[PDB]
């Protein structure tokens, strides 16, 4: 019958298109140095929401295990499960790691989202060099490259630590971070100059709302106090560079925008969003968090590349039911590895169990006519 | 009967606490291989070691001796654990196939000491399967019951002769003197006599 | 960070197995002509459970869909699935279907059982010929076969059709049936031969659990009004006939057991039940269903294949910290255009970002020796 | 069929009487000025587990409200009940309550213990005094009195305040702690003579062990360090007025005990524990809990532990006699339905039977017509 | 501090009242010679459940036995407890049984339903009479007259015996029985009308719907086969016998709903339903029901009375803060005896602790003029 | 190995067994009550023999270890025999499940004190005639155990009495009859039916 809002059963050739892209891409991370982990979709509510935003836990489904009585969760998320796992395989030095399962969320994310996103990603951990943060970016787009999509990848790159150093240095009040973080959200422009000439800095936080998109330019408009602040200065600095390798190294059409505080609210530094066409919800997040232990990662969900990815039409190849069945034993064999050498070359071939048995999109028969085997075109 | 009931464990417990009972003025008047004693206050159970924390701590024994071995693995909330005796020392251990390495699956553990298992493996971080075995466990690992079991071991002979060897010291253990809560309380004046003489004989 | 009992990581070089099983697998089912279906982890109870046994519905954690209020369950088993999905777009003729997913149990099925097995499988839909049967295990076989495995699958075959004649020809009440099928369980011979002593036609509920095995002789050993019934005489056939085919086309050991009714009670013919080495779980299971559809499939978890699947060692390489970074920019393009070449062949190459930058198992380090950059075992 | 381990039917006259302490004790409660609140037996855990131990929160049993998907508990404990209620309703002034409920724990606390006390209370919120703790004493040994109990309620009064400031003044680390709480559960007076005699105002923690029980000269027998310190000065003030008010007025023996901890780990201050005659698990648990701040103290019982030491007179068990009553006319029924209003209202059980076998369990009269009259006839 | 939907605190004099009521209503019952029974609020489901419909089971939230791991239900109804009671207890001759418990539901059952009624209850096990049916309504209405209510119980009266009757003799399926029992609980005449002409003894169906309010000739409107079944004529003549009774005895408006199927499935006969007022959700729910052992009872969910119940104000005495302080202790001893009086008089006097300690909704303070203590209104 | 592993308990089961093996061409090549050694060679080299605890012997059945055992029908019913076939009644070290209490003292008024190895048997008969009870776990001799006022009754393995009688202890209630049963690995049963067949033959063959 019908299913649940942001529920959809991917099937046939979109299903052959995931299984391919799922693998394609699982091979690529492995290559580029990360480690393959398959953790479970469920664990106790203790190590899966450890440290979470309100956000995840009202996004992670909850489930009574009947052998303790205690809580559990379907994961909404699998960073969290790559942090647990970091903490006991990791050790103190860089480990890297990549991973793809389903994830549940309790409600959709953006109009008509998908609940249940075949998340895939990668994540470096033990390094605070911004170098970390442009592997993962050449790692994606070495990905996104080999997809051969006709769409094009946007990105968005943001900084948290600019807006936080700022509400630290100008001492902002609980309320005051609340009611910028609003009015930037909405980019009220007028609004926000009203709120900012009463403010502490509130020239800055103007600036960051007018200015922030220009980040060659954004460091010399900021006060002397922010100007010289090293995290505002190392923050910018970070944006430059990444800005910069994704131009020149990929092709990339970048835009800044440091009053972007949308994603896990665990991100603490720099943030990126990748946006394919003039969609509305990104296809990758990623930025840093906290495992202390230095962590940057991306996740993409799979299933909103199939949209934007095409395979070769596939050889559907059907064996004629009467002819095979005229065949002697030694016969039948030598079709066996005709059939076995058009498989390995990924042809689609039914060995029919009636003269009626058809496959669905039909191709290519396989028909017999002078003691030969041959394909022929429908 | 008003007086104290003393339960005691047959074999190594039994042999090492005659000694501290004479000290007590406590000697049996026969050899079990219920038993009156020379201060007619006191009289003895000879049980199954596991089954003296269960007796005790119902109150049909006031108190009892028992390895640290069998009060982790029975659970000690019930009863007062009143002296470390210092008798019959030995270990809790991990043992497996000598040079077997360990295997990619969680890890499988054939023991008596089941709740000690889990408890040794949680605070190693590590998670187990668990098979309760209640006769001897040295033949587990040779057939592949288990990877590895837990055990009580004092020279090693007994791994070492099966083909066996001790591999994650889990604790130490000494039998141990407790004493039923309600005991303590009602019978205090002839406990304390004996948990003297007992208390001056580890000097 | 301690996980419920049967919840397991799959980390590193398992993860890569299991990805590579899932892959090689998948493909092979779609080269014999299944489509593969990728249906969601959640649906309403409604799909999902739509007639089960309770069983199926213990096995099926529940969760609320928020948009709603309606109840939805995690799926414990993806066949009932590709029921819906086969009622939608299958149609009157025969069609197949293939599945890889992830499902979870409430509680585990055997002896330190996995809750979170990655389930794959077939379904025919459409054919009531044995020969559909016959195509099942012939693919199983050649999925199982190209696994080059030590191991060894005992295949045990049931049909619950003959009970479940037998139960409605000596008119048994629910609970009898419910005594019966408990006692076949243990197969307790004594305490069965007590209760069916009492029970009318209760020597043929005897002969089941007795001489079941020896399929051969078992219709001579039932009663008269039993051997007349021609479902029970077509059950024993098919019995016969698939035996048969898996001793003569694939030297397979089989053992019969016509009381196995432990599979998802949905099965209405033949069982098979696929045992790896000495394992208390079997690794495959399947059999005939009719959730006016003729169906019949199996599926196995994944995961069990792990400890018996070995690939070849991979090549884990990294690239010399300080030489690298020595390097002009032509320099470092013509690398990465080499480096590219080797993750292409399947070599995992670290980019590393610091002097101490290891990768997990290295093999390999790429060095370079008068102006050229070649492999170097360490 | 069987029922679960601490899980049993209360049936008969033990219903009867159970229901009859329920409300004379709720009455009492409520006329000594503590305000009846009856809390539902499910709440979301935000609510029902704010600020409890890891214990209370093993205790409570775990479910899925299908409304919202959020997690809910059946209570293991009232009191945090009476904490939200008392935060919504209470203000800053004193807030007296009361309450009776039935509540359910995953794991019985004693050998064979309940897991579903009738857990009955009182809870005194918005006073610092000591006067509070004392005002509950006198509630408690009010009711207790009233149940003309043979058995004998045992007092034992503890005082957290007084260890903890010891562990904070000698700056014990996380795991000396729990190794001198195991010693002082197990009274290992060796064990820990010989760690104490290692350890900073190691002589205090000792001294606690061997000396707690006498609190008249406990202050006297302290480091110079400990004895300055005001939070165990005031401690061990509050036990000796409550020893005191509980001999003078209530005459009741009284045990101390400043190394008992055991309680729900909610407790900030003075702990009163009593002991039903020699039973190893108590019937009443109360003390202070300071911090949701707002003061509060309180206590709780399972009323079903009283069921065993209290009594009720006999009932009146009565059958009117069948054959008789269907003889009468309508004029001669209608005035012995009036003569059985009378019985029932002075709380005789009598049954109007359906048929001549009709029998009530226990039958002790029957309403019998004899020479044109009605009159009870024991059996 | 929110609450969970169809959960609420009984506060103060609601509280109170609730206690009242709760034991007022136990002491009758007992008074009628009914044994009070106080079955826990946790049992394992074999016990719960045993023979229980789909709604039971789905209104009863399932925990796990930490001791031996099955599961436990909390009771929604203590109707089956009672059954299990006087099972073990109750012997082959007439039992009642009363009780008064807290049950919780999973879901609400009605607009804004209680999720935790106080449900209090009498039944009687082992009398085929109608004349056990008549003591109840006789015991349940000397209860609601004690209350001194103004609101007035209208009693709607139901039998299952008659549908359930038709449905043996029309040999109806399992979904045809389901599609009616929808279209009876909304009362849908067209839809029903169209469903029944295609339906054996169909307008027999009909019949019930349309018809069934008017019991005197409701018999003389049913079809030969119907109105020659025995347990029809008395399921009718039982409905007529009751609606007698109650307009006689108890000066009831009776309304009869023969189609009323909305209670518990485990009723074999006659229904009853008290609504107060207007209100949507019954007060009361009655009927007969099965173990071989006669049964009939009602419940009620005490909560229920609190809106339409009303008490003699209380008497809250304050003692005089400064006047007791000023006491030497002989006065004090003489003051505590007065208080100790006034108490039990149902007097609630509070000892102050402070001269700010104000009971809430004083009416009196007890205060000291001329070596005498008396009450003054305020 | 490749063979059939046969679990046995010591004592009465080993010595009433070797009889039933003898016949299915199975002996020990030496005496077990005389040796450090729990893994016993036999003249058939397809079988070898386990010496364990009689309580063990289902374990070892059920996880595979053993292919097949011998075990009394009170250890299967307190284990749960679930996850093996009992295959035969072998008719040897015949007795009884019963509840004992003190000679001539009568049942208390009170929830009645179960002490017993047989915890699960014990709940089930006492479930089966109504009563509610309190159960105690022993591991060793429950004779004890009534007359320290313990348990107000034991559930232990009855054959004369004797032992129950020598220790001021009388049966009251017969809960079942117990027998050694021969018990298969599911498993084992399926893959290793060749190797089996001929020896539940000769067993089936020695008792009828
Ligand atoms: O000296 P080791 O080789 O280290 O072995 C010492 C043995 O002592 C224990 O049993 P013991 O027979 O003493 O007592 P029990 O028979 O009551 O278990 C334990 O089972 C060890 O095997
Ligand atoms: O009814 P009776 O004739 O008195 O014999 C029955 C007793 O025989 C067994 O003793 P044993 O210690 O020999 O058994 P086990 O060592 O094999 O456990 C068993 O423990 C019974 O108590
Ligand atoms: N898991 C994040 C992306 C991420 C991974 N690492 C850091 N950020 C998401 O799904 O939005
Ligand atoms: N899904 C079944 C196997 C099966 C597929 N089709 C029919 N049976 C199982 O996992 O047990
Ligand atoms: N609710 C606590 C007693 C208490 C009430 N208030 C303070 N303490 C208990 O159950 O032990
Ligand atoms: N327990 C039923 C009413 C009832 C009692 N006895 C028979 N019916 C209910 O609450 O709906």
């Amino acid at each position: 019958g019908m299913l649940p809002d942001g529920v959809a059963d991917v099937l046939f050739e979109d299903a052959h298109k995931q299984e391919v892209l799922r693998h394609q891409l699982t091979q690529q991370l492995i290559t580029h140095g990360y480690q393959l982990v398959s953790p479970p979709m469920i664990e106790f509510t203790e190590s899966l929401l450890s440290g979470a935003s309100e956000d995840l836990k009202r996004q992670t489904f909850k489930i009574i295990d009947q052998l303790t009585g205690r809580l559990m969760g379907i994961r909404a998320d699998i960073t969290p499960q790559i942090l647990r796992i970091d903490a006991h395989h990791g050790g103190d030095g860089i480990a890297r790691y990549c991973y793809a399962g389903d994830v549940i969320h309790t409600l959709p994310s953006g109009l008509f989202g998908s609940r249940t996103p075949l998340q895939l990603g990668a994540e470096i951990f033990g390094c605070e060099s911004i170098a970390a943060d442009i592997e993962l970016i050449d790692v994606l787009f070495s990905m996104i490259n080999s997809l051969d999509m006709s769409a094009v990848l946007h990105v968005d790159l943001g900084h948290v630590t600019i807006f936080k150093r700022l509400a630290e240095l100008a001492a902002l009040s609980a309320s005051d971070t609340e009611q910028l973080m609003q009015l930037y959200a909405n980019k009220n422009l007028p609004e926000l100059k009203q709120v900012c000439q009463v403010l502490p800095m509130g020239s800055d936080f103007y600036t960051l709302a007018r200015f922030g998109h220009d980040i060659a330019n954004l460091l010399g408009r900021l006060s002397e106090n922010a100007q010289q602040d090293t995290k505002i200065v190392t923050a910018i600095d970070e944006l430059q560079r990444l800005k910069a390798h994704l131009q020149v190294q990929w092709q990339c059409a970048v835009s800044i925008d440091v009053t972007e505080l949308s994603g896990y609210h665990y991100h603490t530094g720099i943030v990126f969003n990748g946006y394919i066409n003039s969609e509305t919800q990104p296809l990758v997040r990623g930025g840093r968090f906290d495992g202390p232990r230095q962590a940057t990662g991306f996740s993409m969900d799979v299933s909103r590349l199939l949209a934007h990815t095409q395979l070769d039409a596939p050889f559907i190849v059907l064996i004629d039911y009467d002819a095979f069945n005229n065949l002697d034993s030694a016969q039948r064999q030598l079709l066996l590895q005709q059939v076995a050498s058009l498989r390995q070359q990924g042809y689609r071939v039914t060995m029919p169990l009636t003269a009626e048995d058809m496959p669905v999109g039909l191709t290519h028969r396989l028909s017999l006519a002078d003691n030969q085997w041959r394909l022929h075109a429908v | 009967f008003l007086g104290l009931t003393l339960a005691l464990s047959k074999g190594r417990i039994l042999e090492e606490t005659m000694p501290l009972l004479r000290a007590a003025g406590v000697e049996l008047l026969e050899d079990p291989e219920i038993f009156p004693t020379s201060n007619p206050n006191v009289r003895v159970l000879i049980l199954r070691a596991s089954d003296v924390p269960t007796y005790v701590e119902h109150g049909a024994a006031d108190f009892g001796v028992a390895g640290k071995d069998v009060l982790l693995e029975h659970g000690a909330n019930h009863v007062y654990e009143l002296l470390d005796l210092k008798i019959a020392q030995c270990k809790l251990m991990t043992a497996g196939v000598k040079d077997a390495p360990l295997p990619n699956r969680r890890l499988r553990i054939a023991t008596k000491y089941v709740n000690v298992a889990r408890a040794y493996f949680a605070s190693q971080g590590q998670q187990v399967d668990v098979i309760k075995l209640y006769g001897s466990m040295e033949l587990a690992p040779l057939v592949g019951l288990g990877d590895l079991i837990v055990d009580v071991v004092d020279t090693g002979n007994t791994l070492r002769a099966n083909g066996l060897e001790a591999r994650d010291h889990i604790c130490d253990v000494s039998s141990r003197l407790i004493v039923n809560q309600v005991s303590y309380k009602r019978k205090f004046a002839l406990l304390e006599p004996i948990l003297d003489s007992f208390k001056n004989s580890i000097n």
